[PDB]
Parts: structure tokens; C-alpha cells; sequence
């Protein structure tokens, strides 16, 4: 009885019982990230944030968060080259 | 910067339903878990929820 | 601590009023007479005993001399000053 | 400040480790291979399994720029927001929004963030540009200290009569004291 | 210096080392006085809860909101100012002088 969640109607007429039970649940979710950089275009820039946690491989550093790295090629009057890698942990 | 709301209400009746919910915080557990106990002791007692 | 702060206050800016009267242009102010009345004048509106004016002149005249002879360029003389006697302008004005 | 971690353990720092290189080319430009981080630590709650309790939040820049001498720049840039919901109630019920409201149960959270990154040099060629430099600066300094409580100071005010380079010191203070 | 009012100590070494280190190059004239180094910052949180739909008549509702607001403001200046002394003469003053201070 500690974790039911919902209802359910009590009835009793002499020899017989009967128990209804329904639930709705729901749950939503959203997230945004809008990293922004400059650099320039041979030196590779590296940006991350979030925070740092170990674990036990005695153990190391770890870090969980928003890891976006690039590499800026400019080729023509405009266009660019990104070999881009990021996470969001 | 946070900001968080919530809101709910539960029913209990010893002939009827019963309509629980545990995100609250608290059941109707707590309730007749604490009333019962309360004036069957008369007062409160720690056995109840310390939630 | 009674009757000669009173008088290094008002002689300070006595002379740094002339001082700027007479090395930093400022050809707007008066006299060095009418700088005395209106030093004597700011202390008169605070409520301080009646201070004497040769008195206030002599010790204006020994502080002018140490603004003169200090190694400070004018320039900045000029500038500090133009910003420390500006209340004080307003009220002789 | 600088704490140890279990890696027998070894020395580690949290706070603003801002480091650069300047590169002077033309008349006025500069080139600044900068990285730096501002991490604290906050350990509300987190997983520390009796082992290594640390949460070492950070964030870390580097890259270079070419940038002009007096001049404002934007460097690095963050801005999110993040929601989420949980609803539940009986089922059928709770349709009629003015009167069934009595049987949802709703619980509603958001998190909005933000982070920017500025820098700007500035040149000095001899002595003259550093008076107004330091001076200025100071000042800046003093303004936020003097801000909120008004205390005389032997240290401050003696080190502005060193940025300021006898009588002078003396016609000066008494007007200070005067407009009081 | 070190601190430890309250801080991660598990046993093992305890520790904060609270610092500020600085290094780099200067020119600089004889007497002069220099700013090398400098820092500046505030930083202020809130944290508020109330009833939901009351509070909301500022004079009236006062009774219902709960807050906790605090902050923390910091600044740190370096100066350097060196003196070149060539012989016993400029030797005096500066020996003297400072002892005196």
C-alpha cells in the first residue's frame, strides 16, 4: 500500500466484492544547448562544460557534459570545413 | 535559475474509494496511519510516517 | 582640534582658489580679497566662531606658497585642483 | 582553494586558472592562445561510494584570436533552458478543466542558464601610457572598495600616493576633509 | 594559508591550501609604482518559496513568502616597485628611510 498509486472503490454486499483499479501517468521532457566560439582556422579550439566525476577503473578523472570541439578549414571567398565531435552527457 | 510548481489532493473514505498519490510526498497512509494511532494512543506517537 | 582645522580648511581652499585664479586660468573668480569673504563666508554658514580675516590671509598666503613650490606638474595641479575647489565655487558664486 | 583526490592521493586546485600568450604584431593587433576554467565544488549531494567524493564543477576555453588594442570581444558562449513535466490522474477523469481539476496531479519544473566570455588587452609602449593604465585602474579598484562602507585606509591611501608620482598632499587632504 | 573550518577530509589527508599564485615578466621604470595583478568579483544568490496564488499582494501577502538572500564580494590588487641603489651615499637613505617606516 506504501507505493500504489491510483484509485480503487470499496464495495460489500454480502457474499461478493469487487475491485476497480486505473492509472494515467505521464511525464515530458526537454533540453537545449547553444554552444557559441571563435578561434582561428588551423588551431583547433575545445570547449566543454558540466561537471567531473570518478570512477573506479584505484581510479581516474571523468567528465559528463556539453564536450564540443571543432576544426576550421575556410577554403573559398565562403565556405568552411568542421570536423566536429561533442557529446551531451 | 529554477523554478518548480506542483499540485494534488487525495480522498479516503472507510465505505469508499481511496485515491493515493506518492509524488506528494504523502499518502493517505500518513493520514490514517496517523489518526487512528493518534487518538488511539490519544497523542502522537514517532511510529509515525517521519516522512 | 578647536579653532585650527576651522582655519586650514578654509585658508586650503583660500589658496588653491587663488591658485587657480592665478596660474590655471580660471579668470572667472574674483579677487583675492572677495576669495577671502567667500572662504570666510562658508565657514560663517556652518555655524564656526567668527574667524579672523588676516589671520586667514596670512595662513592662505603660506599654504599658496606650498602649492607654488611643490614639484607637481601644473598641468595636474591644475586638474586636481579644478576638481577639489569646485563645491566651493558654486558657494562663492 | 586546492584539494586532495584518492589517485595515495595527489595535490589538485579549483578556481580560475586563467593563463595567456601574447603575441604584439602589427601596429595595434594581439594573438591570445588562451585557456582557463572557473570550477567550485558543491557536493549538496553526489556519488562519493566512500571512495573519492568530488564533484569538480567546471567549465574550460581555450583557442586564439586576433584581436585590435582597446576593444571588447566575445569569446565563448553558452544559453539553454531545460523543462520537464509529470502528470497523472484518474483515468476519464478530471476532463472538465473548470471542475475536474480535483483529480490531476501535477508537478512542473524548468531550468534556464546562460554563459558569456569577454576579453580585451590593451597596449603599453612607455611610461606615460602605464600612469593612466595603472592609475585608472586603481580607481576602479577603490570604487567598488569605498563603495559600501566608509573606512580610512593607511594601505590605499598611502599606495595612491605612490601612483600618484609634499605640499600638494597636504592643500589637497584639506579640502577632502573640508567637503565632508 | 589554510582554513578547515568545515571542509572534504576523509581520513586520508586534510587540506584546503587556500592560494593565490601569480608569475610573469615586467619592465619597469626606477621608482615607480605598478600594477601587476588584479581581481574583482561579486556573486549573489536568492532563494524563495511560497503558497501558490498567495504572497502576491506585496503589503498584504508579505506573509506568506519565505526568502534567503545572500552575497559575497572580493577584489585583489598587486603592486611592485623596485629602487636601484648605486653606492653607499643612496645606500643611506634608503636603509634609513625604511626603517624608519
Amino acid at each position: 500500500l506504501g507505493s500504489f498509486n491510483g484509485i480503487a472503490a470499496g464495495f460489500y454486499q454480502g457474499n461478493w466484492a469487487m475491485l476497480l483499479t486505473a492509472l494515467s501517468s505521464s511525464t515530458k521532457n526537454d533540453i537545449l544547448a547553444t554552444p557559441s566560439i571563435v578561434t582561428l582556422d588551423n588551431m583547433q579550439a575545445t570547449f566543454n562544460v558540466g561537471q567531473e566525476v570518478p570512477v573506479l577503473t584505484t581510479v581516474e578523472r571523468k567528465t559528463v557534459g556539453i564536450k564540443l570541439k571543432v576544426k576550421p578549414q575556410i577554403n573559398e571567398g565562403d565556405a568552411v570545413l568542421l570536423e566536429i565531435e561533442q557529446e551531451v552527457s | 535559475d529554477a523554478d518548480g510548481l506542483n499540485l494534488g489532493i487525495q480522498w479516503a473514505n472507510k465505505n469508499a474509494g481511496m485515491t493515493q498519490f506518492t509524488n506528494s510526498g504523502l499518502p493517505i497512509s500518513t493520514a490514517i496511519a496517523g489518526a487512528n494511532q493518534y487518538n488511539k494512543d490519544g497523542t502522537i506517537s514517532s511510529s509515525l510516517a517521519s516522512a | 582640534i578647536s579653532s585650527q582645522a576651522q582655519l586650514e580648511q578654509l585658508s586650503s581652499v583660500a589658496a588653491g582658489t587663488r591658485y587657480l585664479k592665478n596660474k590655471c586660468n580660471r579668470s572667472d573668480l574674483p579677487a583675492d580679497e572677495t576669495i577671502y569673504r567667500a572662504a570666510v563666508n562658508v565657514g560663517k554658514a556652518r555655524g564656526w566662531g567668527n574667524i579672523d580675516v588676516a589671520t586667514l590671509s596670512q595662513n592662505s598666503d603660506r599654504l599658496y606658497q606650498q602649492l607654488l613650490q611643490d614639484s607637481t606638474p601644473e598641468a595636474t595641479q591644475c586638474s586636481q585642483f579644478n576638481r577639489q575647489l569646485a563645491p566651493f565655487i558654486a558657494s562663492l558664486r | 582553494q586546492e584539494v586532495p583526490v584518492l589517485t595515495t592521493v595527489e595535490r589538485k586546485t579549483v578556481g580560475i586558472k586563467l593563463k595567456v600568450k601574447p603575441q604584439i604584431n602589427e601596429g595595434d593587433a594581439v594573438l591570445l592562445e588562451i585557456e582557463q576554467e572557473v570550477s567550485s565544488v558543491a557536493d549538496s549531494a553526489s556519488s562519493t561510494s566512500s571512495d573519492l567524493g568530488a564533484t569538480f564543477n567546471t567549465r574550460t576555453v581555450n583557442n586564439a584570436v586576433l584581436v585590435g588594442s582597446g576593444e571588447t570581444v566575445v569569446v565563448g558562449g553558452l544559453l539553454d533552458k531545460t523543462v520537464t513535466d509529470t502528470a497523472d490522474k484518474v483515468p476519464l477523469l478530471g476532463d472538465i478543466p473548470v471542475i475536474g481539476a480535483l483529480f490531476r496531479s501535477d508537478s512542473k519544473k524548468v531550468s534556464k542558464r546562460n554563459l558569456m566570455l569577454f576579453i580585451r588587452p590593451t597596449i603599453i609602449r612607455d611610461r606615460d601610457e602605464y600612469r593612466q593604465a595603472s592609475s585608472g585602474q586603481y580607481t576602479a579598484f577603490n570604487n567598488a572598495q569605498t563603495k559600501q562602507r566608509g573606512k580610512e585606509s593607511s594601505e590605499a591611501s598611502l599606495s595612491n600616493d605612490l601612483l600618484h608620482i609634499q605640499a600638494f598632499r597636504q592643500v589637497s587632504a584639506a579640502i577632502d576633509a573640508f567637503n565632508l
